[PDB]
């Protein structure tokens, strides 16, 4: 057989069983091949466009395609510039979702195939499926990489960026998932799914730095991911990884993630721990159960009731529908991972379950259900009964997602397309090649982690540089690095606020959050100047924790250890240890000098460091060019401020209880007789309540005297006062919320509240 | 390139971004018309992206660095995005494309406006007059051009070909126009605009040539006039010049441009058309329509649109020029925002200054209103600037070489293959010297009738997924059935339409076939503008042989021998084997065809039939109407022997009988809707019966074959043997307009009944006989002999009574003098109207008809040319022109509607008195039994002291004497 004949076989199957159904208008493919349903699901269209693109990737190996490469590729662009249209019309929702990711602010995931309009509402359907926004972005990168031009103007690039700002914060947005129901229980509940976070980690790894314009592209067409938000997704997937979610210890949606298309997991032991549970607990003769205790189109499921009631989930144990598609994903995984006998084992399993249409074209039935009469026999001896197909194709019903995966798997298995061809962005990294892949693997490899962070000791003043030199540490004042500009992280957050700003689509820009230690560890070219950012550890704060130098030295060690464990980008990380004259004041000098000295020795906390001059450290380094700032509306470039040289009691005697029963101006009396900054905080804190925010004090507004006592005992290191002060003035740290997410990303749950009192 | 050409390119980039690309919707790619008009017009979107496409082309011809590649890619993909958005706008209306494909109704047309945020529809079908063939045609044209420039599913290809079928019948489809208001009167009346026809022709040429050359016929006939109700439209620049270039006549293009400049061009642009009143201070802003009496008000104060001067820079760039006067005159640009030109939509005479502008035309300082910037005009302004400053070339915007239309195209040599149907026929052809090949020998080339070709195209364009059903069955003329076709790897050649149509008497006459072949060759030699050389397959059938069968028809031999000699039909012809013509033919490939009295009891009255064959037939109408497909009681029915009678009289070729049998059996010409559509295609109206007015039902617009045929039948009022004459004469007029259209000049309303009557009169005076026996011998004429009579009727060739014959010939042909209609416009200014036979042509018509309209012509020809008698009419024509003659010398105006007939008669009564006295027989001059006008008055020459026109001058002067008591003549 010639290649033309070998691939005309797939073009007949693709054209009859997939591209016939593509909407002439939207480009999206319909979920129901035959019928009046107008639903086009987002995920199924992406898998359908990928199937046409896989045939184009095959027809690229024939020069006389007879037009079939342009049509099959341009069908894929049609579907992908149709999902973009559906999303671009709902960009009022992309702005709302960046700011408040929630089940009822999401981009809809089911649209009218004919018109692109919203079909089912938030009540009717769970539209929060971030597997879909995330696979749109993985497929847009994988298709634009192939040569397929899907993004056409700067406004489409700004929407893809705003789509990225949404896909970054997936770790904190629980969703419904590929299966649209949430958990095994259809309680209408969203949960974090390794599958949705895993596809987001993959879209973000693929789209960071990607010209959406392809070869015909410049700096102003690149998408920029947050290295810190991507880390938070990597941390979440890893914490939850052998499993899918609180509810599912295994789901077959993990197979699309762990392997084609995302190829997300970067641990070979977790991939095997995740795949083995999926194959062992979910494989079947007719396919893979989506999840154990699944009621989809089961004989025992009630058709009328949308939501399974508690303990119903037991009735579906052994009756679970088995989806033949998962056999096709396992065959694609085998072609990618070089197992020529996992392709055969699962090809052999699919040849029997595959129906054929009247013209002989293969139909992959969506699910194989146990017929109602045989449910008890299967439950008694699972794997014994014969399950009827869900779609036979002759019925007029075809699973368009499965039809597309047959084309991808059959082409990959027959070697008519290559693993490299369908993963232009290299999502699968073979083990031997897991070395220098950005955001995933570092030169050292997959297992070794002795990163040398490139420290640069920057001193607030020349006075402090000369003082630090006398005591042994060469530091550089902000001016001595003249072309390089040292910026607070907040000044990068201001610059990023101009990324993705489209006023035509109502989009605003990066949400105003803190850039963290994996984004302040990068050298940036912003408006023609080189900007290096001091870490957020060095940012001044109202909270009293800042005063302890030992906590600063520990936050410096803690940050460098995070940079070591989680920085997998090409350059060496750049940590700038800003030293402020307050840091060396008093006996803080001895602790700071030991940190600064260890940074000079090359090790602080097990993290090897190379202190050196910023000019030498920034020299051949990769610089992220922030080209989105431009001039934009204002004919002036934005105004960015950069760090500049700052040129020159034993116990409180007053107990709260015995001194609060008094309402007296006498609390204002002891206030004049309390030298304790803890008695003052207790006495001048009873009054922030009973007399008011401004009840006049001898000193002035009470709000000013507690902030004076809090600040004063903060310096005098009088910690009972600093804590009565912080509390009385109700002080909260910016970091409480960022840290409470470490607990959550790691599968832990924090309870705040005292012991013996109301917990939350 | 960045030294001094990249900076200016960036300046134009800012221009396009801040005028056009700023308003492009990121979701749909469409462009809203303005802030107030948030909807996206198809034509405005297509035109507004031309600047972006040109900038992308500019950027690319100099794209070497990345950044420049990024800008070029962004511009090209913005153009692609806009066109795709317009596609999904049309794709969502596939049910309308499919419906308009067969039934070209305004209620089944693609919408002009679309929601710029969802590619959906904003208003209802009833709410905007959406039928605009120019918008869809300009979209198709620029889709073809952009693709030929490198700008990139099959389902949308099928949709695009269905759109090709949609705009395919635009030469005969009424339109709402480029200005989406139909006719000028502005009552939502769909009208045929040459702008739409030219744009459709350009789109079809860029993307079946038969309807293309039909559109070409519409363009030639209509230009320099725009449509029926428009003397000239400034939108014609979009046809005679960029972007369509649909007129290949350089003289016609120059004449259209000169008409636009002379009539519409003003100090602030060109008015769209005379008496437009789109944004004039005289209209009612909140009233959608226009009363017919306020169109005068709009005269000399129409809004001048700067958009049309962008067309005058574009031509001038496309055709090299010092029309750098059109530029430098566009200093009338709004802002010099920052300094952005912001080309306005129109300039309106300030309201106070209406009287000054009316009186002194193109002189008042108008104000800018409407859209600002006019993105359709702004894009053309930027494109013209780009092209004029050397950053762009005509060959980049026009990669299909549409600009080379005007160049004279050489005569084409039509290769003809004469093919023998049978081998015996081949033997006869050889004895006589024409060496041919049989249809069997021409294998593997398969010869098929043109019906099969028309049916094959019905399978082109079909996707049942989106409910698109091929192409409607359209008759393929000589142009379509002259290319060779590659269907399933075997070459198929198709004989012309006129050969397989053997259902009417025309095919029995071999001379007719010769004449049809000659007309087809003449049409081919002029209208073939296709790659390849056209190939007419001419098989000689057994019916083409003589009576004996051992010899071929003389006429057919003579035609074949002339074709062998290289010339026949005004065309150079090369005859040869069809196998030789493969390498130099338009071998198009059809890839869609690949698989994958007393005694009223009529018991015994037909017994008399059981040999004159005339009488046998005569009885047969008594037995048809009284008794058509009913029984005869001898294993026979009325229709059967009438068909047997028809065959018998065809064998004996006694043509009177064939015609009668055909007439009572209701034989109808299949390609008769084609004949009527061709005659109306040349801006000629048709009327179908005997001349008194109600019977003579006029044909102002094309009619479907069923209606046309039904109109013919009711126009005979049951009087047989004219209903067939109407079809036969219509066919002959169509052939003569295809071949010798000069013969049809100064003719605008073909009266078939009057034509038939004048042919009878000519057969009465030539071969002198009674007018009646001549009316019967007209039946017995061969179809080719009757066509010859018609030729001689038209050209006035002859095989003291002459002047009556001429007056008759010209009146029956409805021939008007050159400039007659404009002269009638002039008298209507003086008088209150003309009255012919009691029907009034009011002066109020001029208040809504500019003099050169072909809608005022029709108004005049419906009040004047309706006169039954052929001559009375030609006299009424004189009395109008002598009224026109004397209106100039007369210095005053009269408040009467002048009855022209009276002037004709007063001249009649003045003809008795003068001739009697000069001394002539009282019986020498006798009155007409129809008109009451002396026969000798008709026989009188026009000029002279006793000329008929002199008598009307002595009559009109004696007619307006009581109306105009005093006449201070010049
Ligand atoms: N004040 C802070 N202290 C510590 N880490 C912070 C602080 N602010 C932000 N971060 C870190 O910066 C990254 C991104 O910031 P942000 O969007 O605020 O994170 P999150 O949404 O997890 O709270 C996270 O890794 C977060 O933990
Ligand atoms: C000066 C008088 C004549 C030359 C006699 C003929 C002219 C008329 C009878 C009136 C013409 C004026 C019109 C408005 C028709």
């Amino acid at each position: 057989e010639t290649l033309w004949d070998k691939l005309d076989h797939y073009y007949r199957i693709v054209k009859s069983t997939l591209l016939l159904y593509q909407s002439p208008t939207t480009g999206l493919f319909p979920t129901k091949t035959c019928g009046g349903d107008q639903k086009a699901k987002i995920q199924d269209s992406l898998y359908c466009a990928a199937g046409a693109w896989a045939l184009a990737l095959a027809y690229r190996r024939i020069d006389d395609d007879k037009g079939r490469t342009h049509e099959l590729e341009h069908s894929a662009i049609k579907c992908m510039r149709g999902i973009l249209y559906c999303y671009m019309r709902q960009a009022d929702k992309v702005q709302q979702f960046k700011q408040d990711p929630r089940p009822t602010t999401c981009l809809h995931s089911v649209f009218n195939v004919h018109t692109g309009d919203e079909l089912l509402s938030y009540e009717e359907y769970g539209h929060l499926q971030i597997n879909a926004v995330s696979l749109y972005l993985l497929y847009l990168v994988e298709m634009i990489s192939s040569g397929l031009q899907i993004i056409y103007n700067t406004d489409e690039v700004s929407f893809i960026q705003n789509l990225v700002f949404c896909v970054e914060r997936v770790y904190r947005v629980p969703d419904f998932g590929v299966w649209e129901r949430g958990s095994k229980y259809n309680n209408g509940s969203t949960e974090l799914h390794s599958s949705s976070v895993g596809l987001a980690k993959a879209a973000l790894e693929a789209i960071n730095g990607f010209n959406l314009f392809g070869n015909q592209g410049c700096s102003w067409s690149v998408i920029f991911v947050d290295l810190d938000a991507h880390n938070r997704n990597r941390q979440t997937l890893c914490s939850l990884l052998p499993r899918e979610s609180r509810s599912h210890n295994t789901d077959a949606a993990l197979l699309p993630c762990i392997s084609y298309p995302a190829f997300a997991l970067d641990d070979e032991v977790l991939f095997s721990q995740t795949l083995d549970k999926v194959v062992r607990k979910l494989k079947g003769k007719y396919g893979f159960k989506r999840f154990l205790r699944d009621g989809y189109r089961t004989s025992l499921e009630d058709p009328n009731r949308c939501y399974y009631k508690p303990a119903e989930i037991k009735l579906f144990d052994g009756i679970e529908c088995e989806f033949p598609i998962f056999f096709l994903y396992m065959m694609i995984d085998g072609v990618f991972r070089g197992n020529p006998k996992q392709v055969q084992e699962y090809q052999d399993l699919l040849t029997p379950v595959l129906h054929h249409t009247t013209e002989g074209y293969p139909v992959v039935p969506k699910y194989y259900y146990v017929p109602a009469d045989f449910v008890e026999y299967e439950k008694n001896n699972p794997g014994s009964q014969k399950r009827f197909p869900s779609n036979c194709g002759r019925d007029g019903k075809l699973f368009l997602w499965g039809q597309a995966l047959y084309i991808i798997a059959k082409l990959l298995a027959d070697e008519l397309i290559s693993p490299k061809d369908i993963d232009p962005v290299q999502r699968y990294v073979p083990l031997k090649d897991q070395r220098n892949v950005s955001m995933r693997f570092s030169n050292q490899g997959p297992l070794e982690n002795d990163l040398v962070v490139h420290v640069a000791l920057i001193a607030e003043s020349q006075r402090l540089q000369v003082f630090l030199n006398t005591y042994g540490i060469q530091t550089q004042t902000p001016q001595q690095v003249e072309p390089i500009q040292i910026w607070p992280q907040q000044e990068l957050v201001k610059a990023y606020l101009q990324l993705g700003i489209n006023e035509k689509l109502g989009l605003s820009g990066r949400p105003d959050r803190p850039i963290g230690c994996l984004g302040t560890s990068k050298i940036y070219r912003i408006l023609g100047k080189t900007v290096v950012c001091y870490p957020i550890i060095f940012d001044l704060s109202d909270f009293y924790m800042s005063q302890d130098v030992f906590l600063l030295i520990d936050d410096i060690k803690n940050a460098l250890q995070f940079i070591k464990q989680y920085w997998k980008m090409h350059g060496r990380p750049l940590f700038l240890v800003l030293i402020r004259e307050d840091n060396i004041r008093g006996s803080r000098f001895n602790p700071i000098l030991d940190m600064l000295a260890a940074l000079k020795k090359g090790i602080i906390g097990g993290v090897k460091v190379h202190v050196d001059r910023l000019q030498t450290l920034i020299s051949g380094a990769v610089v992220e060019q922030l080209d989105f700032l431009r001039i934009s509306d204002t004919e002036e470039l934005p105004e960015f401020k950069s760090f500049e040289e700052l040129e020159p009691g034993q116990q409180p005697d007053v107990n709260i209880s015995e001194w609060k029963d008094k309402p007296t101006h006498e609390i204002l009396q002891k206030l004049n007789d309390c030298s304790c900054l803890a008695s003052q905080a207790i006495l001048l804190g009873i009054l922030l309540k009973r007399e008011g925010p401004n009840f006049i004090t001898k000193e002035g507004t009470v709000s000013d005297h507690i902030e004076r006592v809090y600040r004063r005992a903060g310096s005098q290191k009088l910690w009972l006062a600093v804590r009565y002060g912080a509390a009385f003035t109700q002080k909260f740290s910016s970091s409480i919320a960022p840290h409470i997410t470490t607990f959550l990303v790691h599968g832990k749950q924090v309870t705040l509240g005292a012991f013996g009192h109301e917990e939350e | 390139s960045r030294s001094n050409s990249g900076v200016r390119l960036d300046g134009y980039a800012r221009l396009v971004q801040q005028t056009i690309l700023c308003h492009q919707n990121p979701v749909t790619g469409l462009l809203p018309a303005s802030y107030d008009q948030k909807d996206a017009w198809v034509r405005d979107n297509v035109y507004s992206i031309l600047a972006v496409w040109g900038l992308g082309l500019a950027y690319r011809k100099n794209a070497d660095r990345d950044e420049d590649k990024a800008k070029a890619y962004e511009l090209e993909q913005s153009v692609v995005k806009l066109m795709r958005g317009l596609l999904h706008c049309m794709i969502r209306q596939v049910d309308k494309v499919e419906s308009f494909k067969y039934s070209q109704s305004t209620k089944d047309s693609l919408h002009a406006k679309y929601n710029t945020k969802t590619c959906a529809t904003v208003v209802g079908d009833d709410q905007w007059g959406h039928l605009q063939l120019d918008a869809t045609s300009v979209y198709l044209l620029f889709l073809a051009q952009m693709t030929a420039s490198g700008l990139h599913s099959l389902d949308e290809v099928n949709f695009i070909q269905n759109l090709v079928f949609y705009i395919e019948a635009a030469y005969k489809t009424a339109d709402f126009g480029i200005w989406e208001r139909g006719d000028k009167t502005n009552q939502g009346i769909s009208e045929l605009n040459a702008s739409s026809v030219g744009m459709a022709k350009a789109a079809l040429e860029a993307l079946l040539a038969d309807e293309v050359q039909h559109c070409q016929s519409i363009l030639n006939s209509l230009l320099p006039r725009a449509s029926t109700s428009k003397e000239v439209d400034a939108s014609l620049l979009s046809v005679v010049s960029f972007p369509a270039f649909a007129v290949e006549d350089s003289q016609l293009v120059e004449l259209t441009k000169q008409e636009i400049i002379t009539k519409l061009q003003g100090r602030y642009g060109c008015c769209r058309f005379l008496r437009d009143g789109y944004k004039t201070p005289k209209e009612d802003p909140n009233r959608l329509y226009y009363e017919p009496a306020e169109l005068k008000l709009f005269e000399n104060i129409e809004c001048e649109w700067p958009l049309f001067w962008t067309y005058f820079i574009l031509d001038g760039v496309f055709s090299g020029n010092a029309e750098q006067v059109q530029e430098y005159k566009e200093a009338l640009e709004a802002v010099l925002k920052n300094g952005v030109p912001l080309l306005p939509e129109l300039y309106s005479v300030p309201p106070d200054r209406v009287d000054e502008e009316y009186q002194n035309p193109h002189t008042v300082d108008r104000v800018p209103m409407g859209k600002l910037p006019h993105m359709w005009g702004q894009s053309l302004y930027i494109l013209g600037s780009l092209m004029a400053e050397g950053f762009l070339a005509p060959g980049e915007i026009d990669p299909l070489n549409r600009r080379f239309s005007t160049v004279p195209k050489p005569d084409v040599v039509v290769q003809v293959s004469i093919l023998a149907e049978t081998e015996e026929i081949k033997t006869i052809l050889k004895d006589k010297g024409i060496y041919v090949e049989t249809i069997a020998e021409v294998y593997p080339i398969r010869v098929q009738p043109a019906r099969i070709l028309s049916h094959i195209y019905s399978s082109l364009g079909c996707n049942n997924r989106m409910k698109l059903s091929g192409r409607p069955y359209r008759h393929m003329g000589v142009l379509g059935t002259s290319k060779l076709y590659d269907i399933r790897k075997t070459i198929f050649t198709f004989t012309p339409q006129f050969i397989d149509q053997q259902q009417f008497y025309l095919a029995l006459d071999n001379k007719m076939i010769v004449e049809m072949l000659r007309t087809d060759l003449s049409y081919l030699c002029s209208r073939w503008r296709m790659t390849g050389q056209p190939t007419i397959t001419f098989p000689i059938s057994h019916s083409m042989l003589d009576e004996d069968g051992t010899s071929l028809n003389s006429s057919i031999l003579a035609a074949l021998r002339k074709m062998q000699d290289g010339y026949f039909g005004g065309a150079r012809v090369q005859t040869g084997k069809l196998s030789e013509f493969l390498t130099t033919s338009c071998c198009t490939h059809l890839s869609f065809m690949d698989p994958g009295s007393g005694e009223v009891d009529f018991k015994a009255l037909v017994l008399q039939l059981k040999e004159q064959a005339d009488i046998l037939y005569m009885l047969y109408t008594m037995k048809g109407p009284d008794w058509t497909e009913l029984y005869n009681e001898r294993s026979a029915t009325v229709r059967e022997l009438l068909t047997e009678l028809y065959g018998k009289v065809g064998e004996i070729r006694h043509w009177g009988l064939i015609r009668y049998i055909s007439g009572i059996l209701r034989k109808k010409v299949e390609a008769l809707d084609e004949a009527c559509t061709d005659l109306l295609s040349h801006q000629k109206h048709l009327t179908v019966g005997l001349p008194p007015e109600p019977r003579e039902k006029t044909i102002s617009a094309p009619l479907p074959y069923e209606a046309l045929t039904q109109l013919i039948d009711e126009a005979s009022e049951g009087d047989m043997s004219i209903s067939i004459l109407t079809q036969e004469i219509m066919v002959y007029l169509a052939m003569y307009m295809r071949t010798q259209p000069g013969l049809f000049a100064e003719m605008f309303r073909l009266r078939i009944g009057l034509i038939i009557q004048v042919m009878a009169t000519e057969l009465a005076h030539s071969l002198r006989c009674s007018a009646e026996e001549a009316t019967e011998g007209l039946m017995n004429l061969s179809p080719s002999a009757m066509k010859n009579l018609l030729h001689h009727i038209l050209s006035g060739k002859e095989f003291q009574g002459q002047w009556q014959r001429r007056r008759r010939l010209d009146g029956a042909l409805n021939r008007v003098p050159v400039g007659f209609y404009q002269k009638v416009w002039k008298v209507l200014q003086k008088c209150h109207g003309l009255s012919v036979e009691g029907f009034v042509l009011p002066s109020s018509t001029t208040r809504e008809m500019t003099p050169g309209e072909i809608k005022f012509s029709v108004h005049v020809e419906s009040v004047l040319n309706r006169v039954p008698q052929p001559e009375y009419r030609q006299l009424l024509v004189e009395a109008i022109l002598v009224l026109t003659m004397l209106a100039d010398i007369e210095i005053h105006s009269i408040g009467s509607i002048i009855a022209v007939e009276k002037i004709v008669h007063i001249a009649n009564d003045l003809f008795l008195q003068e001739q009697k006295t000069l001394g002539a027989d009282d019986t020498m001059l006798a009155k007409d039994p129809a008109s009451g006008i002396c026969t000798l008055l008709y026989d009188s020459a026009p000029s002279g002291r006793f000329g008929t026109m002199t008598y009307l001058s002595k009559a009109a002067a004696t007619y307006v004497q009581e109306f105009l008591p005093h006449s201070i003549c010049a």
